[PDB]
RNA sequence: UUGGAGUAGGCCAGCUCAGACCGAACUCAUUUCCUGCCUUUUACCGGAUGUGACCGUGAGUUGGCCUGAAAUACUCCCUAAUCUUUGGAAACUCUCUGGAUAUCCCAGAUU
């Protein structure tokens, strides 16, 4: 059971402009899977039975696109699993969303170069403990040597608050350093147009996450719920600064 | 108080990008996309083809519509099967 | 015989193999406790004849009947006998 | 067939036999009567002063002169000596 | 306290779910403060083009074909009347692992079941066409990995999971359509570029020389679903 | 409604210790006459007796008891006296209980001067055994080994930590039959602290990369054991070299010689690095990295930059271009 | 479970208190013992999770729930003591009318259940008295049972304090092959013999570093406990079996012939 | 011997009750069977097919004493001695609501099938509750002084015909609640009270073994007794059986506590048929209102047999 | 009320008549498969009649789903209301009936 | 904002399901084989393979018990400052178009 039409989810189909193509890509365990737990969790009617789960299985992460044996086994991804999901925007209005799931070990990235083929852009999950990795860097130069769309979404800020334990304003500073080595690989990918590719919260295509946790916010978005809160704010220029 | 948005009014939110078809207080049919559309159903069309009561047949281009003055709207089967129409039971 | 009479037939031996497979059963696994929960009376109309000496009709008779409560701890009462097995049925004329 | 009206009208014929209970002493048959018809019959034969027009008051009346036919019950608030609770191993005076 | 707090900010749980262990109740918590994924979809709806906007790209960035054509115009506006031409480059083997459903991206047309369709290869041309061959598009799924959703059309622009087309595809297909109604030919997309090496060396052989033909077989469908994976015959006969 | 059976139905009531306790003493050996219609049953009772053992001695008190009371089933005959009751603890509580006597019993056998251990067994062969009633009905017991808590430092268990069921009477549980528990923070932290000699250390799950099940499952189908684990019979004593003599692949001069394969190496790829994998089990492959470290100083506060983290430097994020 | 604040109530033998100790490394510089009894609880631990089962224990009947529907049962609260007081009185009557109905009143039976002759027996009354091995594996567990509810005695006469009194319950479940003849009688037992030898070494070595001395004292009994309470488990179904049979000889008589007898090796 | 239905058999038997029978009712369509009992439960069969136990309500907390169907077959209202009756939508298998105020035992209930809907019960409590089904309040209630034990509606809609202690049949009008008149010559106490499906006279059977069918037009003589059928004696319970008319009319049913069901002929008076079949007393016995022979006859033999009539 | 049919009659006279959705506080009208009805009264002065019959014809038109502006509704009228059996424990079984019944 | 439908908690007992995690825990027996130790058996060694039992668990449901509470309440279903329900109204002429066509009338549009 889902929570949303699946006539509904092919007549948007039918429409191919609020259609996006997209592809999680990023390093191993940096919560790809993880996001797309998130997503189903939001459309799927399957909390009551992980909630009939007892014991460790309780406790055992869903990975609901990891379905191989190997995967089930191992614990990470090794095919390219993908989705379409009717998700929500801000204003309300759904839209579709084709969305693989690629794995993030450093030997299956020919799973990835199969779903960079397929997609028309790619979010980059990026765990904002560990930062830039070795996939993370050479799915970066993949993906803008094929010249795909780029958003990046900063994971684990759990891992911020309770395993750093480190002050608010170190968070900052640590953010910032996980986006900035981000568009160091970009800039040093393409030399003299890395600027025209630049990542950064403040124009919007930068996610902060938490998966485990089920949530995420871009800095327009938490300015939205300032304006939905307190009344009467100018979101765009809130966010910007 | 919270305030909630009204079926209609999120209806259209999610009308925004199709080929709707409107009609306002002068009488006056105007068809085409959608781009924008507020709470106060303030909107706005890109393709506009124009049928005004005085039998005034005309298509433009980015035409802006007060909610105030139009009358009413119409919307795909799709936005019929859309799933603000199931009732999430909370 | 036809697949009715056959399955008449496979109904019938069906039930009294399958009771005697409940005596063998519980006979082979003794249930643990020997008591049941499921205790109910049965009722019986008892009609009864004459008496011994006497040919006075007397009073329709309604029984209560119900399995006694015995105690779980209680091992079989009676030691068992050895008794040599009673000749056959009268033997058949010998059709040669 | 066998149990309409005019098969079991007629009787067999014949004269009878000059010269079928399935018990050695009659003729027993399982039913299936009520708990509470057999309990209330069984009380009518059993209990004393079966029948009788007897009303509640005198139901009270009765119990009370048995009431003090038997012996003195006690107060229960005296745990030892005399006085003390005995309630119902009361006897019965005789 | 924790009611207090959340009541001041209008977040509100179940007494139970209050007391609830800290892991599920800070998920709670998250989920009452920060709400759905309404900012990923913003985000991606903003910095992400539609199939619409990214044909023209993927079009003369992988496509082998003149660019001027109809089939070419098709492709380039996501037309769903236009001819079928899916873009396969995963497959995905089935539930008892006997078949490979082949997962792509429609480009043009509708793909529907029960379609007659040409899978090219990765080394089809016009004067060398023993690359193609002629097929029937049989299933025709929304892939959902858990699930796939059976649908009667998936139209162009999306992602399309088929059955039927399986045995010809050894990494990378182009499913066209049998005859396009221009009169017009038939161009593969380009080849995967993968950005690393296949380094690592490893010879099989079968315990049973009787069971090899099914060391065969394993190899060719091990080929198909790893996308990576080199196999090939040492001259000595040894698998590699 | 009071009568769906044909009676008046009601539960099944406690009688009073008093009534068993008549009942074993009338009986006692049994010797006298009057009881051979119950001898028949007594003896039969014997085939149940092995659950009257298992009831009892789970049943059994701890050491921070004196006493305990427990319900018992028992026969009107005096036969067998069955303990109708499960030991059912909160795990916490039980942790930090046991690890209390843990640290306790150390201190006293550091203390002690000559510890005289007791006679086994405390009775004589000859000896009739002794009477509830007459030697232990109403005598003083002496003191449980209990730890001496802190009034304040371990104040949020003080009041129930050595409670028999601590917390039954309290909203911490779900009711007198102890089936669900809630706690505080203070409580659980108080209770973590106090079972710090038995608690595990381990916050990683990376420190049981290959020395878990499916590891150990798959050392025994290799038959090979891993350094510190088990080791079994083999699963396959059926390959050997020389059954596997000189075909195709046993070629020293063919194969090309690094340093050796490890045997962790073979368990942890069993599909590349063993030609026969029947059996083994694919283990977990790794978890990211836990960067939680454990804070000594007891005055720092929650959220601080520690010093064995590396520090964020303006010219280490430089944004470049 | 320190990481929840809620939860549910397990039972008292279902928590291990140092199954993490031999599931995680064994830490540098232990005897060659210690290293051998980490192994072997490995292998128990193993052995446990390869052959974990799943029936359908559907059709069960509670045993005490069943004894509470009858009428010759009832309940009542007492004393630990008092209760085990009466399951050893109960089970020395046992088989000591076992005993008498089976004229063997020339076998004395003590009340720390040894069993002995009270004469020089000749050899047909040696054959009459020869028990077996439901007989004496009850007696050896009501022998055990026996010590344990002794030691619990003692300390409530005021004979021993608490202190001895968990480091004489840790001494009996450690020494059960010492202390009974119930190895002699079902063998598998040595299996739980040496579980609790095991934990006694890594028992031992945790609790006896630096200022805790070497001897008695240690009354950390749980994990040894615990052994025997799923020994019993397991011996319930065998022992109620062999007993029944026991009994079913004693109160009916031995069946001679009449099921068959298979063709063993002696008579082929 | 001829086969004269589309049953199975010429005779089933419907086993399942863990309790005396107490009620059993036809469809008004004759396809499906709803039966209370004493085990506080209704089973819900189908005749045809083969025969299935498609439905059980439960959520009485007594004996189901009455049980009756809507005017369609969706909806099935059933008194009951916990005090309550209830009505239960069967396309869900679920209680709708549960109708309170009665202070007794509830022995009867019948419903209003034509017009507007309505439901009517008699009870212990002197009472005839008047109960619309979509209320749990009472509409009315008829406040007599004796127990009532058999109610029935007229065809008309608006007179009560019900009898209870006082062996008389009290017809009853329900705009002035208050009694018309009342039919006597019965003896013992009235167990049923059913209107002929034409609807001009009133088959009523009492404790003393007499079927008594009676005029129900409002042209008639001083003494409105048409017939006293006998042949159907009452045993030793004192149960409340239940007897039916033919859908034609022409013939007559009654339990009999010798486990017989008894037919006669309403027009004529002769003994039709004196079916066996049952250990218990006969609680309930009912034509096929689609005018098939079918005749079930539900006893406290926590079973019921369903037979045609050749 | 939801999900009833609607006849919704606007303020310069107008019909719109079909399938209603929902609503809101400001009583905002959706409403589906649409078919909407003017009332022109058309003069269709016969030629052989003086007499100008004024014939109201109204016009149909569908449109699909309406969204009504709620400061422009009138009226709303009513049309037309909107368009767990686990089996039980018995057995039947095939019997006789008995071996008399005398009278 | 409402009518419709609901009634507590603790405990005891039964019934039906549940393991792929009923159980963060762990025993016993036994089939068919392999190894070991062995004068024969039992009692054993330890691997495979299935098959039973025992100590426990959860959910639903039904009945009972204990202490309350009592038209209270809770629980569900469902629900006049501009920009929308607090108004530029109301009325009808003039002009234009169409039908009628000599006009009256009426429709649409405009002031
Ligand atoms: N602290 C924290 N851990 C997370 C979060 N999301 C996922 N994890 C953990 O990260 C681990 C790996 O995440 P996965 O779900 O396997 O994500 P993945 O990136 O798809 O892994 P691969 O497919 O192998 O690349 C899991 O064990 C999760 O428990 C998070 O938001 N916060
Ligand atoms: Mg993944």
């Amino acid at each position: 059971p889902v929570y949303f039409d699946r006539g509904f989810m092919t007549d948007l189909m039918n429409f191919p402009e609020q259609i996006r193509n997209i592809a999680l890509a990023g390093h191993l365990h940096h919560g790809k899977t993880a996001f797309m737990d998130m997503l189903v969790l939001e459309t799927h009617a399957i909390q009551e039975r992980l909630d009939k789960r007892t014991g460790k299985k309780r406790d055992e992460q869903l990975r609901y696109t990891d379905v191989h044996v190997i995967e089930r086994d191992r614990g990470l991804s090794i095919k390219a699993a993908p989705m379409s999901l009717v998700l929500s925007s801000t204003k309300g209005k759904s839209h579709l969303f084709n969305i693989i799931d690629t794995p993030g070990h450093v030997d299956f990235v020919d799973e990835v170069a199969a779903a960079f083929r397929l997609v028309d852009g790619v979010c980059l999950v990026v765990d904002v403990v560990e930062g830039v990795q070795v996939n993370t860097e050479q799915i970066i130069k993949h993906a803008v040597l094929e010249d795909i769309p780029l958003t990046l979404i900063i994971n684990k800020m759990d891992r911020l608050i309770l395993e750093l334990k480190i002050p608010p304003t170190d968070a900052y500073f640590k953010l910032k350093h996980v986006i900035e080595e981000v568009n160091t690989v970009i800039e040093n990918t393409i030399p003299g147009r890395g600027e025209s590719k630049r990542l950064s919260p403040e124009k919007g295509n930068v996610l902060f996450a938490c998966t485990s946790m089920g949530w995420c916010f871009t800095l327009q978005s938490f300015a939205k719920m300032y304006s939905e809160s307190y009344g009467g704010v100018n979101v765009e220029e809130f966010a910007r600064r | 108080m919270t305030s909630s948005i009204g079926i209609p009014i999120k209806l259209l939110n999610e009308a925004q990008g199709h080929i709707v078809t409107l009609e306002l207080t002068t009488g006056q049919t105007y068809r085409g996309k959608l781009i924008e559309a507020e709470d106060n159903m303030n909107v706005q069309l890109k393709d506009i083809t124009v049928t005004a009561r005085d039998g005034r047949v005309s298509h433009l281009e980015q035409i802006y519509i007060r909610g105030s003055h139009v009358r009413f709207f119409i919307v795909p089967d799709m936005l019929r099967n859309a799933p603000m129409f199931r009732s999430r039971n909370v | 015989p036809s697949k009715e009479e056959v399955e008449a037939t496979a109904e019938r031996t069906k039930n009294a193999l399958a009771a005697l497979v409940s005596g063998a059963l519980a006979a082979q696994k003794p249930k643990n406790v020997q008591v049941n929960t499921k205790r109910e009376a049965t009722f019986v109309k008892y009609t009864p004849s004459a008496q011994m000496g006497n040919n006075t009709k007397k009073q329709e008779r309604i029984i209560k009947i119900v399995e006694r409560q015995r105690d779980p701890m209680e091992p079989p009462k009676f030691k068992h006998k050895k008794i040599p097995r009673g000749p056959p049925s009268p033997p058949p004329p010998v059709m040669h | 067939v066998p149990y309409t009206g005019e098969n079991l009208a007629r009787p067999s014929y014949g004269p009878a036999n000059p010269f079928k209970n399935n018990v050695l002493t009659g003729h027993a048959e399982e039913m299936y009567i009520s708990e509470a018809t057999f309990r209330a019959k069984h009380r009518a034969v059993e209990a004393v002063g079966g029948g009788v027009m007897r009303s509640n008051r005198e139901m009270k009346e009765v119990n009370k002169r048995l009431r003090e036919m038997r012996e003195d019950k006690g107060s229960a608030t005296i745990a030892d000596g005399e006085g003390a609770y005995i309630g119902p191993w009361a006897r019965y005076k005789r | 306290d924790l009611k207090r707090t959340l009541s001041k900010l209008g977040i509100f749980l179940k007494p139970s779910q209050y007391k609830a262990d800290p892991k599920v109740l800070m998920k709670l918590v998250c989920e009452q403060f920060f709400g759905p994924s309404t900012a990923f979809v913003d985000m991606v709806i903003k910095h992400i083009p539609s199939p619409l906007e990214a044909a023209e790209k993927k079009l003369e960035r992988y496509y082998t074909g003149p660019l001027d054509t109809k089939i070419a115009e098709s492709m380039k506006n996501c037309d769903q009347n236009g001819p079928l031409v899916v873009h396969v480059t995963k497959l995905f083997n089935t539930i008892d692992a006997k078949s490979f459903y082949a997962f792509g991206r429609v480009m043009s047309g509708i793909a529907r079941p029960g379609a007659d369709v040409r899978v090219l290869g990765e080394g089809y041309t016009l004067d060398d066409e023993e690359d193609m061959v002629v097929s029937r598009i049989s299933d025709v799924f929304i892939a959902e990995t858990r699930y796939n959703i059976p649908t009667d059309g998936v139209p162009a622009g999306n992602f399309v999971l088929l059955g039927g087309v399986d045995n010809s595809i050894v990494k990378t297909a182009t499913i066209v359509d049998k005859k396009f109604d221009n009169g017009e030919d038939a161009y593969v997309f380009k080849p995967l570029s993968h950005f690393t090496e296949s380094v690592l060396k490893v010879a099989v052989e079968p315990i049973n020389p009787s069971e090899l033909p099914k060391m065969l077989d394993g190899i060719r469908k091990i080929n198909k679903s790893y996308p990576l994976i080199t196999t090939k015959v040492e001259e000595s006969g040894e698998h590699i | 409604e009071k009568r769906k059976g044909g009676f008046v139905e009601t539960q099944k009531a406690d009688m009073p210790p008093e009534h068993l306790r008549k009942i074993v003493k009338d009986i006692g050996d049994v010797s006298q006459k009057k009881y051979t219609s119950d001898k028949r049953s007594y003896l039969g009772a014997l085939k149940f007796m092995p659950h009257a053992v298992l009831k009892l001695l789970e049943n059994m008190p701890m050491p921070w008891e004196a006493a305990r009371e427990v319900k018992v089933l028992y026969h009107v005959n005096g036969c067998l006296t069955l303990v109708n009751e499960i030991p059912r603890v909160i795990e916490p509580v039980f942790f930090a209980q046991w690890g209390s006597m843990w640290r306790t019993m150390r201190k006293e056998k550091s203390d002690r001067r000559l510890f005289k251990r007791m006679r086994f067994p405390p009775f004589d062969d000859e000896e009739p055994p002794l009477s509830w009633s007459e030697n232990i009905e109403d005598v003083e017991p002496l003191e449980p080994i209990q730890m001496e808590l802190d009034e304040d430092e371990d104040a949020a268990v003080y009041e129930w930590f050595y409670d028999h069921q601590p917390l039954i009477d309290t909203p911490h549980v779900n009711g007198p039959s102890y089936k669900r528990w809630n706690l505080t923070l203070p409580q659980m932290a108080n209770l973590y602290r106090l079972s710090e000699p038995l608690v595990s250390d381990v916050v990683d799950p990376n420190y049981f990369y290959l020395f878990e099940l499916k590891s150990f499952l798959t050392a025994k189908a290799l038959n090979v054991a891993l350094p510190g684990g088990p080791r079994f019979e083999p699963l396959y004593k059926d390959i050997d070299p020389n059954d596997e003599d000189f075909g195709e692949f046993n070629a020293m001069d063919r194969i090309i010689f690094r340093n050796p394969i490890r045997t962790e190496t073979r368990v942890a790829y069993p599909y590349l690095y063993n030609s026969r994998p029947r059996s083994v089990h694919l283990s977990w492959h790794s978890y990211p990295q836990i960067v939680y470290t454990k804070t000594e100083d007891p005055e720092l506060p929650a959220f601080y930059f520690d010093t064995s983290i590396n520090p964020i430097s303006s010219r280490a994020v430089a944004p470049k271009n | 479970p320190f990481d929840r604040r809620s939860g549910r109530m397990v039972r008292a033998q279902d928590v291990p208190l140092i199954k993490h100790w031999y599931l995680e490394h064994c830490p540098p510089k232990q005897p060659v013992k210690v290293r051998v009894s980490y192994q072997k609880l490995l292998k128990t631990y193993v052995l446990n999770e390869l052959h974990r089962k799943r029936p359908k224990s559907m059709q069960k009947q509670s045993l005490l729930r069943t004894l509470k529907q009858t009428k010759f049962f009832q309940q009542t609260t007492i004393d630990w003591v008092e209760a085990g007081l009466q399951v050893c009185r109960q089970g020395f009557n046992m088989l000591n009318l076992l005993i008498h109905r089976k004229n063997l009143t020339y076998l004395h039976l003590d009340y720390n259940f040894n069993l002995k002759p009270v004469k020089t027996l000749t050899t047909k009354e040696r054959k009459k008295s020869r028990f077996g091995n439901a007989f004496h594996l009850m007696r050896e567990i009501l022998r055990l049972t026996k010590l344990i509810v002794d030691a619990q005695v003692q300390y409530r006469l005021g004979n021993i304090d608490a202190f001895q009194l968990a480091d004489g319950i840790h001494y009996a479940f450690n020494h059960v092959g010492q202390l009974t003849g119930m190895y002699r009688y079902k063998y598998k037992l040595m299996h739980q013999i040496r579980s609790c030898k095991d934990l006694k070494h890594l028992i031992y070595y945790r609790f006896n570093t630096g200022p805790v001395g070497k001897g008695p004292g240690c009354g950390f009994w749980a994990p040894s406990w615990r052994v025997w309470l799923f020994f019993m488990r397991g011996i319930i179904p065998l022992l109620e079996r062999w007993l029944g049979n026991l009994l079913s000889r004693q109160f009916e008589g031995r069946h001679s012939k009449g099921v068959a007898k298979t063709v063993t090796k002696q008579r082929v | 011997t001829p086969r004269t239905s589309n049953l199975k058999a010429p005779l089933m038997e419907l086993s399942g009750h863990t309790g005396e029978i107490f009620t059993a009712k036809f469809d008004p369509t004759g396809t499906l069977i709803a039966s209370g009992s004493m085990d506080r439960t209704i089973m819900l069969w189908r005749v045809y097919g083969d025969c299935e136990n498609y439905g059980v309500l439960n959520g009485h907390k007594a004996a189901i004493l009455d049980l009756q169907w809507s005017r369609d077959g969706d909806i099935l209202f059933s008194a009951s001695a916990d005090m309550h009756l209830a009505s239960w939508d069967l396309t869900t298998g679920q209680r709708i609501r549960r109708y309170i105020g009665h202070e007794e035992i509830i022995n009867a209930m019948d419903v209003t099938q034509r017009g507007e809907e309505l439901l009517i019960s008699g009870s212990d409590d002197g009472t005839i509750g008047i109960w619309d089904p979509r209320t749990k309040n009472a509409v009315d209630y008829i406040e007599t002084d004796f127990p009532i034990t058999a109610v029935a509606v007229s065809e008309a809609g608006n007179e009560i015909y019900s009898g209870g202690i006082d062996n008389d049949i009290k017809v009853w009008d329900i705009r002035k609640k208050a009694v018309v008149h009342t039919m006597l010559g019965h003896n013992d106490t009235i167990t049923t009270l059913r209107v002929s499906p034409d609807g001009q006279q009133l088959l009523s059977y009492a404790m003393d073994s007499t079927a008594r069918t009676w005029d129900i037009r409002p042209f008639a003589p001083t003494d409105r007794h048409i017939r006293t059928f006998d042949g159907a004696p009452l045993g030793l319970e004192k149960n409340l059986i239940r007897g039916s008319w033919s859908k034609d009319g022409k013939k007559i049913a009654v339990g009999a506590g010798d486990g017989t069901v008894v037919i006669w002929g309403s027009d004529t008076g002769k003994l039709l048929y004196k079916l066996p079949g049952h250990k218990g007393t006969v609680n309930c016995a009912e034509f096929a209102p689609d005018g098939a022979p079918i005749i079930l006859s539900a006893s406290s033999d926590r079973t019921m047999l369903l037979g045609e009539l050749i | 009320y939801i999900n009833w049919r609607m006849r919704v009659t606007l303020n310069d006279g107008r019909q719109m008549t079909g399938q209603m959705l929902a609503f809101d506080k400001h009583m905002n009208l959706v409403l589906a498969d649409t078919e909407e009805f003017r009332k022109t009264k058309r003069m269709q002065a016969k030629p052989n009649s003086s007499t100008t019959q004024t014939l109201i014809q109204e016009e149909k038109r569908t449109l699909g789903l309406t969204i009504v502006r709620g400061a422009n509704i009138i009226a709303l009228s009513v049309e037309s209301p909107p368009p767990t059996l686990t089996a039980g424990p018995g057995v039947a079984r095939p019997a006789g009936r008995g071996a008399a019944a005398p009278i």
